[PDB]
RNA sequence: GUCUGGCUCAUAACCAGA
RNA sequence: AUGUUGCCAGCACGUUAUGGUGGGGACUCGUGAGAGACUGCCGGGGUCAACUCGGAGGAAGGUGGGGAUGACGUCAAGUCAUCAUGCCCCUUAUGUCCAGGGCUUCACACAUGCUACAAUGGCCGGUACAAAGGGCUGCGAUGCCGUGAGGUGGAGCGAAUCCUUUCAAAGCCGGUCUCAGUUCGGAUCGGGGUCUGCAACUCGACCCCGUGAAGUCGGAGUCGCUAGUAAUCGCAGAUCAGCAACGCUGCGG
């Protein structure tokens, strides 16, 4: 994992996202294109639209998934058996 | 037996025809065969008048046998590839029947590599 | 003085030989803090042993490069280089037994393809 | 005072020509010298694949060697300096003036 | 060896005991070019039979041997295009050599906890004329007793 | 290889010089010491704002002429095919074939 | 010596002895053992019943081990599968999570190879 | 792959290093000017035939000196074309860079113009028996060749099938180290594609 | 007959043991 | 021949820290030149011929050992993806820029390797010997802080000088384990971290604690190796910000 030093990363076009989504405490959904971002407390209740590769998929933050990144929430390559 | 076919580029059903009529040949090998496999490709170029290339290789028991042909369809190529593998096996056999005939006999008529030296005494026989 | 050298696949040995008892000083330490091994030791004295000059020449080594085996071969050379310094006519003697004889036996080069100097790849003919 | 002259070059024969060479016209402004001492050669070795494609079994192998001189003066007379900055070298050789 | 016999290794005599076949024997338990840890196994071996017996380890080294060397072996011959097993009369250096093998590796199946005491008591076993190397001497004389019919070719 | 992959690899270079010499190099000494205030300073955030192409991360060796990404030689700056074929032709000095 | 439910092996070196807890393994029965201050080297015959106290309460104390540790690594395994993070799902098929390649190896994962 | 570059092989013993400076530091960029140098002196002159090309360094000034059959052709009466040689030379970034013209005293002795002149031969018109005799002949009457090997391959004539064609008169000792031979290989411009011409040329040998 | 070891390209046959 | 950054035998200064230091060519060593193996000699076989066997001398004896060197051609062998190129095809796209993803997907099959299945061993402590190679916006020491990856810091080094520790591991000595799926084996998994990088989710390496799978020497069949070789042990380099390196290319025990 990264290291404590350099703290958590975020991109900056969410970031400002959801400091403006929750100025005025409404939460739609926001469309977002950086997997690699981490989960901050600060999108407890935000629904994220993440990417997949072909589309995105619908994200909607809890507790319990805080730290992690956007991107294990959207499994990338489909498999269904043989 | 169960063989495995690596084709390549679009040959559609080689694959499943060529499965079949190799597998057929399990009963000619006179040995367990350990492994089986075959190998589809086409030339190109459509200036080959033969472009279809079909390779085999079967471990009959440790010894390998393995042919390759060229015909204009998949079918062609695995029926002349077939045949290839049936005189390949046919002059593999080994087992005794196969090598019944070029076992010295007789006494004194005929010579062959193998053939039993004669035991010659010390003096000259005179 | 008289002072000879002894080579032996890497390993360097530089002896000065003089005709007090016999203690043997390798880099100040004795033949038992150095070479604890009996073998090794034996092949040490064995120039002495058929020169019948056991226990009187006092020996002064040094040791460079190599292991203990290498030092080992390297330093019975070198005494027997300094015995036939200081000693000509007992030539015979020494050099019947060989140990007049450099050893040219050195590590093989390693060559590409292979996973060691002769050592070769697993080939799989199936 | 003395200072190093430090010679290195790819060719022998180069080096050894511009170490006598520089011996020579030391010793002629009058200056005292230790010789051309040997220093070990540097070795640099490379591995390639002849083949553009596969074939990796097949490989050649390359060297550059760089042959190392080293020169020593004394009494460092300005006679001696002003021939040592007019002295004129193959460029193969290279001169490290310390 | 198309062209002819290969020259042989003239191993040294050992050190501690002045014997070859002491040297031949370690050479045959080294394993992996650890040889000190070969010697001390086998001086080991020979210092525990010299306790137990009471005498020298050589003499009875070599009793081991003559009860475990072999003198006839079965090779296969083909012949006129047909093998079979023929009994065949061994060379003395071929015999010390199987006769050392058998001894290393019976007493590496030996089940004493450890290799010294398992080869000690391996080679104590063949001096007294019970251990598997005297046996697996029995059966090999046997098999080429028992196929003396082709020692005609 | 191709020309504009060729192209593209310069502009890299010529980004980084640019870019990564002070600007994405003061940010990196501003989060080297827990000591300095980097979480109120957002360095994270404004090194992210510089562009991808500043980072030497980027960055390939490619051979000097021909373009060939794999098999490079950081001593000439040639593919692995290239130094066969010059040293070959005498025409880096001081190279030949080993033997030893 | 019955150590919190456990049944200690009848003749061991205490550390390794200790190991056997499920909670234990080498490291953290020598600093234990150091820390408490017994014997490293004892055999497990020769404990004393305040030995076997002390040695109670202090895991209790300052350690988690046996049932606990078990269920609390279940539950972190369940809460990871019910979020449906990658590594959720990864464990749910009874595939590696780590990232290891799964087209010829991951039969710790794969269990004993089956032929279809 | 049969045979190895003939230079290559006596790169230590017999030929020379074409390129003479030395660079710890800036061995990198001192290659990649050379490599341009001699690329644009290829693509600048090719009436003249262009046997060898020498580049020469020592810190800001750079001195190439190249071989041509015919120096008249590439050097300007006024100074015209070294006018031209040297601003776009000077453009190459080599700081001061300087030329020597030079000629070469025997050109059908010399492999490259040998190979440079068959292929511009093979390029237009002719049969290629007819270009490797007369490169063969033309060789072997200079003084000091004592053996010439010729050999093109490719669609020769237009042919759809390629084919490799070589006559030798005289020794050529390849495998011999201290033999020296001369090796040229130049590429034949044809509408049906592309012939290689290689030439092989020995002329006693050099001991040191 | 049944289990090995030897043997044979493998089963066979033959040899040595339980 | 040659003495520095390399040796130190005889001399002096050394303080524990040692060629460390003034000094010296003596011995190594480094790198230049040269000598030396040529059936040269002897004896015997030989067509008195090639050639062959043995012996002396020698460091080396019979192309000393190992490399580089690969004839005419074969297999329409491989490579239009190092490069070049005939012809055909695309050209508001099969060119070109960007973000995300993929090349890492897994019911299986094949192939090359590494680690094991242990006592010729595991673990702990002490302790001895290498070669080769690399290093400038790189190697990076002493010191201090962590348990450990590491962090801070920067001495000295374009380097026979400094750093890679003064360089190793197997080895030797001592202690313990006592034949068990174990103090073997380390996979898998849980938690916690470090470093590089704009960024370790897909998809890096390493560190700590815990977890402790298969595996009891492997069927038919099959591979490598003739001497400093096989076996075994460690070290280095290229690529490289980092690494999937157990791979490849070398080096020594």
């Amino acid at each position: 994992p990264r290291s404590l030093k350099k703290g958590p990363f975020v991109d900056d076009h969410l970031l400002k996202k959801v400091d403006v989504q929750n100025e005025k405490n409404t939460k739609q959904v926001i469309k977002t294109w950086s997997r690699r971002s981490t989960i901050i407390p600060d999108f407890i209740g935000h629904t994220f639209a993440v990417h997949d590769g072909r589309k995105h998929v619908p994200v909607f933050v809890t507790e319990a998934m805080v730290g992690h990144k956007l991107g294990e929430f959207a499994p990338t390559r489909t498999f269904k058996g043989h | 037996m169960d063989v495995d076919v690596s084709t390549d580029g679009e040959l559609p059903g080689a694959a499943e025809y060529a499965r079949e009529k190799i597998g057929r040949l399990s009963r000619r090998a006179h040995r367990p065969v350990l492994h089986a496999r075959v190998r589809l490709t086409r030339h190109g170029d459509p200036a080959v008048e033969r472009p279809v290339i079909a390779q085999a290789n079967l471990d009959v028991n440790g010894r390998q046998v393995r042919a390759q042909v060229e015909g204009v369809n998949a079918r062609e190529a695995v029926d002349r590839l077939e045949a290839r593998l049936r005189s390949r096996l046919e002059r593999i056999a080994e087992h005794w029947e196969a090598r019944r005939g070029g076992v010295p006999a007789e006494a004194g008529r005929e010579w062959r590599h193998e053939s039993e030296p004669a035991r010659r005494p010390g003096y000259f026989p005179r | 003085p008289i002072q000879t050298v002894g080579r032996r696949k890497e390993a360097v040995v530089r002896v000065r030989l003089v005709p007090g008892t016999g203690q043997f000083n390798l880099d100040g330490r004795t033949l038992e803090n150095y070479f604890p091994n009996k073998v090794h030791q034996q092949l040490i004295k064995a120039p002495l042993v058929t020169v019948d000059r056991v226990d009187q020449f006092d020996i002064y080594a040094h040791l460079d490069g190599g292991g203990p085996s290498g030092q080992a071969g390297a330093l019975r050379l070198a005494i027997a280089r300094a015995l036939i310094l200081v000693q000509p006519e007992d030539r015979p003697a020494l050099k019947k037994a060989g140990f007049l004889t450099r050893d040219p036996r050195a590590i093989e080069r390693k060559k590409y393809g292979l996973k060691k100097a002769r050592k070769a790849p697993q080939y799989s003919k199936r | 005072q003395k200072i190093r002259i430090r010679l290195k070059a790819y060719d022998h024969e180069a080096i050894d020509a511009s170490a006598r060479k520089i011996v020579e016209t030391v010793t002629r402004t009058g200056a005292s010298v230790v010789g051309p001492v040997p220093l070990p050669t540097e070795k640099n070795v490379y591995c390639v694949i002849r083949s553009p494609h596969k074939y990796k079994d097949s490989r050649e192998h390359f060297e550059m060697r760089t042959h190392k001189r080293l020169i020593d003066i004394l009494d460092p007379t300005p006679k001696t300096v002003d021939a040592l900055m007019r002295i004129d070298l193959p460029a193969s050789v290279d001169v490290n003036i310390q | 060896p198309r062209k002819g016999p290969a020259p042989k290794r003239p191993l040294v005599n050992d050190p501690v005991y002045g014997s070859q076949l002491v040297t031949q024997l370690v050479n045959k338990v080294l394993l992996e070019g650890k040889k000190s840890l070969a010697e001390r196994i086998v001086y080991g071996a020979l210092e525990q039979a010299r306790e137990k017996t009471g005498t020298d380890p050589v003499v009875t080294l070599k009793r081991a041997l003559d009860n475990v060397k072999p003198a006839l072996e079965v090779r296969s011959r083909r012949v006129g295009g047909a093998t079979y097993q023929v009994p065949v009369e061994v060379r003395p250096d071929r015999s010390t050599t199987l006769a050392l093998r058998w001894l290393v590796n019976f007493s590496r199946q030996r089940r004493e906890k450890t290799m010294v005491e398992r080869l000690a008591n391996e080679i104590l076993d063949a001096s007294n004329g019970l251990g598997a190397s005297v046996k697996r001497r029995e059966d090999t004389h046997k098999m080429a007793e028992a196929n003396r019919a082709f020692a005609h070719y | 290889a191709k020309k504009s992959k060729i192209v593209k690899n310069e502009q890299r270079r010529e980004l980084v010089q640019r870019y990564a010499e002070r600007r994405a190099e003061l940010k990196r000494t501003i989060r080297d010491p827990a000591s300095s205030p980097e979480r109120r300073a957002a360095a994270v955030s404004a090194l992210q704002r510089l562009p991808r192409d500043s980072s030497p991360v980027r960055l390939r060796n490619r051979d000097v002429v021909d373009g060939r990404p794999r098999g490079h030689l950081r001593k000439f700056g040639l593919s692995r095919v290239r130094v066969r074929e010059m040293a070959h032709r005498g025409e880096l000095p001081g190279v030949r074939k080993a033997s030893w | 010596a019955r150590l919190v439910g456990v049944d200690l092996p009848r003749d061991k070196r205490m550390e390794i002895a200790l190991t056997y807890i499920y909670g234990i393994g080498r490291t953290r029965s020598n600093e234990i053992l150091a820390a408490t201050g017994i014997d490293k080297n004892m055999r497990t015959k020769d404990l004393t019943d305040d030995q076997v106290t002390v040695l109670r309460d202090y895991i209790e104390g300052n350690l988690k081990v046996e049932g606990d540790l078990r269920r609390e690594v279940q539950a972190d395994i369940r809460r990871k599968i019910e979020i449906g993070c990658y590594q959720g799902l990864r464990h749910r098929r009874g595939l590696p999570v780590r990232g290891q390649r799964t087209k010829t190896n991951a039969r710790t994962r794969k269990g004993p190879k089956r032929t279809i | 792959g049969q045979k190895i570059n003939p230079h290559g092989f006596r790169l230590g013993i017999t030929t020379e290093w074409k390129s003479r400076w030395y660079a710890d530091k800036q061995y990198k960029d001192y290659v990649k000017e050379d490599v341009a140098i001699r690329k644009l002196l290829a693509t600048g002159l090719e009436r003249a035939g262009i046997a060898d090309v020498e580049i020469e360094r020592t810190r800001d000034r750079v001195r190439v000196d190249i071989h041509t059959a015919r120096p008249g052709i590439v050097i300007g009466r006024r100074g015209t074309e070294a006018d031209r040689i040297r601003a776009d030379l000077e453009k190459l970034t080599g700081k001061q860079v300087q030329l020597n013209i030079l000629e070469v005293k025997n050109p059908e002795s010399q492999a490259q113009l040998v190979a440079q002149g068959v292929a511009e031969q093979l390029s237009n018109r002719v049969a290629f028996r007819r270009a490797m005799r007369k490169a063969i002949q033309s060789a072997m009457r200079q003084p000091n060749v004592k053996g010439i090997r010729v050999q093109c391959s490719g669609r020769l004539g237009g042919a759809e099938m390629s084919r490799s064609e070589f006559y030798r008169e005289g020794r050529v000792p390849l495998h011999t180290l201290r033999a020296d031979i001369d090796y040229g290989l130049y590429e034949a411009k044809t509408t049906f594609g592309r012939i290689g011409v290689k030439v092989w040329i020995y002329k006693g040998d050099i001991v040191g």
